[PDB]
């Protein structure tokens, strides 16, 4: 049903005109919403952890994979909706949060590229997801092409995400060579004790894991975080992520590896200590995205992590989602506005947010707080659960370094608290024109979300007990 | 397995080691590519099988896809910078 | 051309209330002093007679007591005793 | 009926702020309704039982919004023995007294004030009743946003350190601590204060687990290598954050050791005690000392609070039922004296002069003749002066310490000596002299500050004179803890 | 048990592959960098490179090898030593007294909390919790390390904790009865 | 040069290592240059068709890699849809 928006969708924007984009988005934001609702039944399919191929062996869909795709399609409506709705009607906001005429397609067309790694068995479905996803990563960064900034970082990301693409093409072509197989579904657990896979797919883990922003070549996605605007990189941060992350969590190829044990504490070590000394919202912003990636580097040698997996999945998603909104909003109280693209860039610009909209630092305080990991918030039951599958499974060293780079982590987190609950001289008082009642009703339901989530912990659980295993 | 890996590798220090202009870049790029295909081409020749050969006409059509819309990407940095660096962009 | 909006009419912060006429006459001595001696360790540098001051009571003092300690754990015993028991045990 | 009782609250809420500005006079209500409460709890509680008494379970999968009534139980558990009730009691009747504490002093955002401080006292109400080790440790920790955004927006000029501080040393400590109580939770698959006396583990996993909570406890009753946050958490700031964390949170943690690691680490605790009294000799002795030497008036009575916890923890690690009670007497009569303490400093002696250094404090009796009586008053209280609580708890953990060993009591027992040192040294200075010429002459002290010091000497003084009133209790729980075969 | 270590030949290796260490760092530097740069500056520019790399190798490799050739078993303990003959050699580059001791101490702390999970950045398979036995005995035998009992022997009690403080051999009560 | 030179060695000795199932590293080096012995081709008679490698890419990318085939289509759609998006500048 993606592709029929596709196939919808790139017709109808041919045909209309360039005052009708924002409209059109509204269009697709109630489309996806009547895909999660009227069409989310087929859970009854995966009961007991029943498991199916389609396609010839070519596409697997379990339980795993649809919750995957459910939380893929919650978060494009909420970036759709951040498109197709006004903040204020300003003459300001017009010139600064304006979607393109192509900008929704490549969403869709991206969407779709991120679906086809979560759901793939072989490895030419997961090659040709891979560069459809890439190539929507190139364009979506290149369509607000009036930009030095994002036009360098849509130069730097088409070559860094070429060299490992062609890595990936590497492993796959070379696991061939020994197997003449596509699936992992070959390995069969009998296989991997008499031959020498170790090389072949820990090379292919690792092509597929430096597009996340793995530690020894992270500073180019940080520069491409950075560089991008602040719509687009809400977006670039996300889906890549949770793609890749979700095919590697899914298929088990680098239990007890040394290697990602020895990336994922230089993650958690370089992602919590280089972002302290940062003084850029979005670059603070993405070494807490390291961090996070890290603790799923954590999970990929684990076995049967998929609890851990998905909870802190839509953990991050939901905090990420409602941190990147809530400077969104705090446009509107800042002294200076700048770079049309990335209107706010200086973490001290935010400065007197308590005595303008103190409930948006309630927002604030309230997901900064679930990032650190406090025990009422939603972060704290994400780490913890990742802590019941790291010390049950014997990774002692990396418990101490995971507790160690939290703590770390924590300072540049509560240093955006710290600047928003400060004086101020000229405080607002009176503002004739409003926030949109449906962007900020999304605000406050992924703030009940991260606050009031932890009531349904054991339901949660009772209906993972039934469709896992 | 030689000419395919030593093509790669060839092409990939000719990428990395790349400072004297772009286009250098982009076209180490698609030799890295061509040695990918020797690789597996000799492979499917050497099996009997068609599977190296699928993979192998499916990652033609993604790599001149992939040249069509990195091009353009160098175009579009073109645009508002009349020039290219010798040093990289 | 971005400026933030016409419509803010943004204004001067006040505390509010009463403002106390003031009780105490500060000293600069003191307060100079105070404040030299509640942030002294941002100033603070290794000597000898810190390296002294160090090993005395973080290394060699637990050391002391912790020897002391495990020495005597299951020695002694004064609960009933009369003329001529032993009170240890080893 | 129950749902129709809260929107009904909810609406009487809403009311109120819409004709009052403030919230401080129904947050006192609240208060004391909620003082009543456990009053009423206290009187329908059986004594003659071992087990818990009140029990509820909250988040159920088969009600998640409310009681619970089933066969299978995954959701959080609460209930109260005579051990969780005496910190309960303790609890409840201070919280109406830091509400009524700044009555007066905060000014410019009161009712998110008085909020944060009624909604931090409710946490640490809640985390007396809690079951579980993971619902102990969920509100646990809850109180830590909140005392970061009150030490933060109120305080002193140095309220950004503090705050960090005190988010960063807990949450550094207590993060051990979760390494721990997983590895309970995967070993036991249950986490409990029910049933976990009956599991026993293998001695050497059992020092392993007990590591990480002794950590956390030597950060939150803060013993020597880290007792560090303490005096610069309490020096800066404001007075209901300084009353609730030197009167509640150093106890809850004095409550944790014997709820979390007495049970089930026996046959580990026997193995560490000695280097628990290293630990806790070595936190009296350096910290009493460290005092003698201070510029700055709050910071005195934050090292004092240091030392009085120093001779508690070696009650409850004492392996006697006399330690255990003192500590029990200790905690509870400390928490009575000592926000009295960070009144006397913080509320009587800061809202005149709005300075706390030492040098300009010189003979406060001729211009405030009773301030100096409930200064000197205090300060014998504070000390281990009898008939006063803090002795029945500083003898009898001093007794219990030279049963378990008698040299480090001996040693152990020179704290009456060290603590009456600076104390007084203090009080001398504060109450003797000729007039300061620094203070201009102010009011003498008021009727809720001398309301608010009347009950909070009284209640030492009933402990002090009798004991025995909360022994009905205790009788259950200081036999409970004992590991004598 | 165990079997005593070659210090010689292991610090032999050690120095070899901290010398191509110090080789690759080097040339790595060399690349990533601006000025005038030729193939001998690799050597001149490298901000002691090579120094670090082999000094660490010997030092961590001698001390790790004498110090459990010396105590005669094999635990973290051999890692702190080595982790603090590790800090003394990057501590030096420090020319200052307190730093070197700064630095001996907390590497040597933090090598020996790494020494005594297991020495390991991953997992060991068999000492896991998913591939060990776990839970209750079924019935009553040895309790190994990751099981839980109800009831623990008396004799190991006395074995493990001692006959002193509270504890002994028979309880307090059948120790005093009548007759 | 220098890291040229080592990356060359090391990138090509690697390249050549994934071909071997040893647990031996040079036994996986040599293994690679086994190469002297001349491969036999037989003649079998059981084809009766001028399938030729065109006829079965043909054959599989449209019937059991039908769907891989449609992902491309949706490629080379993008591959339309992007530069023109890229470089038009509407109105
Ligand atoms: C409770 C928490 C406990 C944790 C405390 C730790 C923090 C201590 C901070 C010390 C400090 O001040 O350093 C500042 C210092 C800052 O430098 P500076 O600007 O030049 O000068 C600062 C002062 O002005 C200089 O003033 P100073 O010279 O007078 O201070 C003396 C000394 C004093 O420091 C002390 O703390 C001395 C304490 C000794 C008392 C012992 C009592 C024991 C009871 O501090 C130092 O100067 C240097 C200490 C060496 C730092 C070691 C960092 C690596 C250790 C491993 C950490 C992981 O830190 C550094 O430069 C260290 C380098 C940066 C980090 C590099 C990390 C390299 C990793 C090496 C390998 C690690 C192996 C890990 C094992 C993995 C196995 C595979
Ligand atoms: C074996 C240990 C040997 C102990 C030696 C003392 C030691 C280490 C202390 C470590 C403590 C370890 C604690 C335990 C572990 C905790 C980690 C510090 O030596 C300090 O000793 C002090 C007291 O003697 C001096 O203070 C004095 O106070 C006043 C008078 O009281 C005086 O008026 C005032 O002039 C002094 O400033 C300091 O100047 C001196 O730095 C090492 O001393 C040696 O190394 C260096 C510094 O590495 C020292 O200073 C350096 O050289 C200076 C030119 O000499 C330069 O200026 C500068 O390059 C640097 O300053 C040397 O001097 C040398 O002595
Ligand atoms: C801030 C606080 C820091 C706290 C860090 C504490 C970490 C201490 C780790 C202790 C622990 C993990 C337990 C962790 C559980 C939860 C931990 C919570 C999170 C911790 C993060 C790792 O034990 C490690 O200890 C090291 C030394 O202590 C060893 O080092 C190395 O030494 C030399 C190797 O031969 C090398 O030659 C040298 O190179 C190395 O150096 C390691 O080999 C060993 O694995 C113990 O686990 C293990 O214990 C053993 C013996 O009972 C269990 O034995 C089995 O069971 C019984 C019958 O079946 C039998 O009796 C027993 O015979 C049998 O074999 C195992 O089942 C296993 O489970
Ligand atoms: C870019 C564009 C494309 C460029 C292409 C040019 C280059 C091509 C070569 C391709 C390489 C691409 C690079 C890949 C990254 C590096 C990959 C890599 O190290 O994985 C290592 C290689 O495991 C070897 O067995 C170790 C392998 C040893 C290799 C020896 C090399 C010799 C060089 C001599 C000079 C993976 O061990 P691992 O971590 O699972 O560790 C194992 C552990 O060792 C075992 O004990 C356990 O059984 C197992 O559970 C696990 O714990
Ligand atoms: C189970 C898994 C968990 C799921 C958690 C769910 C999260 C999101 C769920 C959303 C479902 C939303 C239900 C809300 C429907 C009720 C609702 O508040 O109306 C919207 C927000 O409307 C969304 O923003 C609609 C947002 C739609 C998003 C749908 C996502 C699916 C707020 O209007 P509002 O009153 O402030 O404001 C309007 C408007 O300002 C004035 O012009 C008009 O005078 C008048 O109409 C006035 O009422
Ligand atoms: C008409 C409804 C239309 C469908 C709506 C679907 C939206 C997708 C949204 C995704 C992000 C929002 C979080 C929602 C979590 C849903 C939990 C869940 O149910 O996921 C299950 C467990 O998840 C797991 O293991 C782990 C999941 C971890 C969840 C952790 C967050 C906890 C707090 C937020 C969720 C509770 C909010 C409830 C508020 C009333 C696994 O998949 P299922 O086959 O059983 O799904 C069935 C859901 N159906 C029936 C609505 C289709
Ligand atoms: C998460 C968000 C959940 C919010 C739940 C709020 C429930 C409030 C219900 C009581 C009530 O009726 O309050 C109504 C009152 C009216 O709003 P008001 O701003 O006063 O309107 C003025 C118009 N001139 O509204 C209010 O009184 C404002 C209530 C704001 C609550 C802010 C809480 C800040 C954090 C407090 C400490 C944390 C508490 C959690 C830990 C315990
Ligand atoms: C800041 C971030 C941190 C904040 C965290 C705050 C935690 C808040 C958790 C809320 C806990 C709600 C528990 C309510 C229990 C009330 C109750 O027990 O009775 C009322 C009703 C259930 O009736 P009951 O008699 O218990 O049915 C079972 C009988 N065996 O149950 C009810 O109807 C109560 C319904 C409450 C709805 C509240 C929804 C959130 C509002 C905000
Ligand atoms: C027998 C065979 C003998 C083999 C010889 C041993 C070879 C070991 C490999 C040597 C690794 C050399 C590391 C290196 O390349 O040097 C660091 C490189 C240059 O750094 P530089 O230019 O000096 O940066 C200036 C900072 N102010 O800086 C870099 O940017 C390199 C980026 C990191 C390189 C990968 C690191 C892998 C290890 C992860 C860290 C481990 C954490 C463990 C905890
Ligand atoms: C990532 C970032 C990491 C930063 C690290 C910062 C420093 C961390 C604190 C320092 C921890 C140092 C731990 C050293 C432990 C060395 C060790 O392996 O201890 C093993 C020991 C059991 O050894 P055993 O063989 O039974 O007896 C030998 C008697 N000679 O076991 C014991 O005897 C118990 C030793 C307890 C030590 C407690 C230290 C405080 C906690």
């Amino acid at each position: 049903m993606l592709i029929l928006a596709i196939i919808s969708l790139i017709t109808f924007v041919s045909m209309s005109k360039l005052s009708d984009n924002r409209a059109i988005i509204r269009l697709i934001n109630i489309y996806l919403i009547l895909v999660l609702v009227l069409d989310s039944f087929l859970y009854l399919l995966f009961l007991n952890n029943q498991t199916y191929t389609v396609m010839g062996e070519l596409l697997i869909f379990n339980s795993f994979t649809f919750y995957i795709d459910m939380l893929i399609y919650f978060i494009m409506i909420v970036i759709s909706s951040l498109y197709g709705y006004n903040l204020y009607n300003n003459n300001l906001y017009k010139t600064l949060f304006e979607p393109k005429k192509e900008l929704i397609i490549l969403f869709l067309i991206n969407i779709l590229g991120a679906l086809l790694i979560v759901h793939s068995n072989d490895f030419i479905t997961l090659f040709v997801a891979i560069e459809l996803q890439s190539y929507s990563i190139y364009l979506i960064t290149a369509i607000y092409n009036s930009s030095y900034k994002a036009s360098k970082a849509s130069m730097l990301y088409f070559f860094m995400g070429g060299i490992l693409s062609i890595l990936i093409a590497y492993s796959i072509n070379t696991y061939y060579s020994v197997l003449n197989s596509y699936t992992l579904h070959s390995l069969d657990s009998l296989i991997i004790n008499t031959l020498d896979l170790n090389l072949i797919l820990i090379a292919l883990s690792l092509g597929l894991l430096f597009k996340i922003g793995i530690a020894p070549l992270h500073k180019w996605l940080i520069s491409i975080y950075e560089n991008t605007p602040i719509l687009i990189t809400i977006y670039i941060s996300l889906i890549p992520k949770i793609s890749i992350l979700s095919y590697l969590v899914l298929s088990n190829i680098s239990i007890n590896s040394l290697v990602i044990s020895i990336l994922a504490i230089l993650t958690l070590l370089v992602g919590s200590v280089g972002g302290l000394l940062q003084i850029k919202i979005k670059r603070l912003l993405a070494f807490s995205g390291l961090t996070n990636a890290g603790y799923m580097m954590l999970l990929l040698l684990l076995n049967n992590n998929e609890f851990s997996y998905l909870y802190y999945i839509t953990q991050y998603s939901i905090s990420h989602l409602a941190i990147f909104m809530i400077i969104i909003f705090s446009i509107y109280y800042i002294n200076y506005i700048n770079n049309q693209y990335n209107p706010i860039i200086y973490v001290n610009q935010l400065k007197g947010l308590i005595h303008d909209n103190a409930y948006l630092v309630l927002s604030m305080a309230i997901v900064v707080f679930s990032f650190i990991g406090i025990p009422p918030l939603l972060g704290f039951f994400g780490k913890l659960n990742i802590l019941m599958s790291i010390l049950n499974n014997g990774y002692y060293f990396i418990s101490i370094v995971l507790i160690v780079a939290s703590l770390i982590s924590a300072l540049y987190y509560l240093y955006l608290l710290n600047v928003s609950i400060q004086d101020k001289n000229n405080i607002l008082i009176n503002s004739n024109e409003t926030v949109s009642s449906v962007l900020s009703y999304i605000l406050s339901s992924l703030i009940i979300l991260i606050t009031f989530g932890f009531i349904y912990n054991s339901l949660i659980i009772d209906i993972f007990n039934v469709y896992f295993n | 397995m030689f000419i395919g890996t030593i093509i790669l590798v060839l092409s990939f220090l000719g990428f990395v080691f790349n400072r004297r202009n772009i286009i250098l870049a982009f076209i180490c790029l698609e030799t890295m590519l061509l040695g990918i295909n020797l690789i597996l081409l000799r492979n499917s020749v050497l099996f009997d099988d068609i599977s190296g050969s699928l993979f192998a006409i499916v990652i033609i059509i993604l790599a001149g896809v992939e040249s069509a819309i990195g091009l353009s990407l160098l175009v579009s940095y073109y645009r508002l910078r009349g020039v290219i660096n010798s040093y990289g962009i | 051309e971005l400026k933030p909006s016409s419509a803010i009419q943004r204004g001067p912060l006040n505390k509010g209330g009463w403002d106390a006429p003031h009780a105490l006459h500060n000293d600069g001595a003191i307060d100079r002093y105070a404040h030299w001696r509640t942030f002294y360790q941002e100033r603070f540098k290794y000597t000898r007679a810190t390296g002294k001051s160090t090993l005395i009571f973080l290394v060699a003092f637990p050391a002391l007591i912790g020897y002391v300690a495990y020495q005597s754990e299951g020695l002694f015993e004064f609960a009933g005793k009369r003329r001529g028991e032993s009170v240890t045990t080893r | 009926f129950l749902t129709s009782i809260l929107l009904s609250s909810l609406y009487l809420f809403n009311r109120i702020l819409a004709w009052q500005g403030n919230v401080k006079h129904f947050y006192l209500f609240a208060s004391n309704l909620l003082l009543l409460f456990i009053v009423v709890l206290y009187i329908n509680f059986n004594t003659f039982s071992n087990s818990f008494q009140f029990n509820f379970e909250l988040f159920n999968s088969l009600n998640p919004f409310g009681l619970s009534n089933s066969d299978i139980s995954n959701g959080l558990l609460f209930g109260i023995d005579g051990l969780s009730l005496t910190f309960i009691l303790l609890t409840v009747l201070l919280i109406p007294l830091t509400l009524l504490g700044n009555w007066y002093n905060i000014n410019f955002n009161s009712n998110l004030y008085y909020t944060l401080v009624l909604a931090i006292g409710l946490v640490i109400l809640l985390n007396f009743w809690a079951l579980d080790y993971i619902s102990f440790y969920i509100l646990f920790e809850a109180t830590l946003p909140l005392l970061f955004i009150l030490i933060h927006i109120y305080g002193s000029s140095d309220s950004e350190r503090a705050s960090f501080y005190v988010l960063m040393f807990t949450l550094s400590g207590s993060l051990f601590m979760l390494l721990s109580i997983v590895v309970i939770s995967i070993v036991l698959n249950t986490t409990n204060f029910i049933n976990h006396n009956l599991f026993v583990l293998s001695l050497d996993l059992q020092t392993i687990i007990w590591l990480g909570l002794f950590i956390a406890i030597m950060v939150k009753t803060p013993l020597f290598p880290i007792h560090v946050w303490l005096p610069v958490v309490h020096s800066e700031s404001p007075l209901a954050g300084s009353m609730i964390l030197a009167g509640l949170i150093l106890k809850l943690a004095l409550y944790a050791i014997l709820r979390l690691l007495l049970p089930l680490l026996c046959e580990a605790q026997i193995l560490y005690t000695p280097m628990i009294y290293i630990i806790s000799l070595l936190t009296i002795i350096l910290t009493s000392l460290a005092t003698l030497r201070q510029i700055d008036l709050k910071v005195i009575i934050a090292y004092s609070s240091i030392s009085h916890m120093g001779i508690a923890i070696l009650g409850v690690c004492s392996n006697t039922s006399l330690g255990i009670y003192g500590s029990i007497v200790l905690g509870v009569a400390h928490g009575f004296v000592s926000p009295a303490l960070f009144l006397i400093v913080g509320g009587i002696l800061y809202d005149r002069y709005h300075i706390r250094i030492v040098n300009y404090y010189k003979g406060l009796t001729t211009y405030m003749p009773q301030l100096a009586t409930y200064i000197i008053i205090l300060s014998f209280a504070n000390i281990g002066t009898p008939l006063t609580g803090n002795f029945t708890g500083e003898f009898l953990s001093l007794q219990g310490g030279f049963i378990r060993n008698p040299i480090i009591g001996g040693i152990s027992c020179i704290s009456v000596l060290l603590a009456a040192i600076y104390q007084l040294k203090l009080t001398n200075k504060l109450t003797g002299g000729i007039s300061s010429i620094y203070m201009h002459r102010t009011n003498d002290v008021t009727i809720r500050e001398k309301f608010i010091m009347n009950i909070l000497i009284i209640s030492t003084l009933i402990i002090g004179i009798c004991p025995q009133i909360m022994y009905n209790l205790l009788y259950w729980t200081v036999n409970n803890y004992i590991y004598i075969i | 048990h165990f079997h005593p270590y070659n210090t010689l030949g292991l610090a032999t290796q050690s120095a070899m592959v901290g010398l191509g260490a110090g080789v690759v760092a080097a040339a790595a530097r060399n690349s990533l960098a601006t000025g005038p740069r030729n193939i001998l500056t690799t050597f001149s520019k490298s901000g002691g490179v090579v120094t670090i790399f082999t000094g660490a190798s010997i030092a961590y490799v001698f001390t790790y090898c004498s110090a459990a050739n010396l105590r005669e078993r094999k635990d973290g303990w051999n890692h702190m030593w080595a982790g603090a003959a590790t800090g003394a050699v990057l501590g030096a580059r420090t020319k200052l007294v307190p730093a070197f001791i700064g630095w001996t101490v907390l590497c040597g702390a933090a090598c020996g909390l790494f020494g005594w999970t297991g020495a390991r950045f991953n997992a060991d398979r068999k000492a896991s919790l998913e591939q060990s036995p776990k839970g209750f005995v079924q019935e009553d035998a040895h309790q190994t390390f990751w099981e839980v009992v109800h009831r623990r022997p008396l004799s190991l009690t006395v074995e493990q904790l001692g006959e002193g403080r509270g504890i002994n051999a028979v309880p307090i009560a059948t120790a005093t009865e009548a007759p | 040069l220098p890291l040229v030179l080592i990356s060359l060695i090391v990138l090509t000795i690697s390249g050549l290592m994934i071909y071997s199932n040893d647990s031996i590293l040079i036994n996986k080096l040599l293994e690679a240059f086994g190469n002297d012995y001349n491969t036999i081709i037989t003649q079998d008679w059981f084809n009766i068709e001028n399938t030729t490698l065109l006829t079965t890419i043909g054959n599989v990318l449209l019937t059991n890699n039908a769907f891989i085939l449609l992902v491309l289509a949706i490629v080379l759609l993008l591959g339309i849809i992007g530069p023109i998006s890229i470089t038009m500048k509407h109105k």
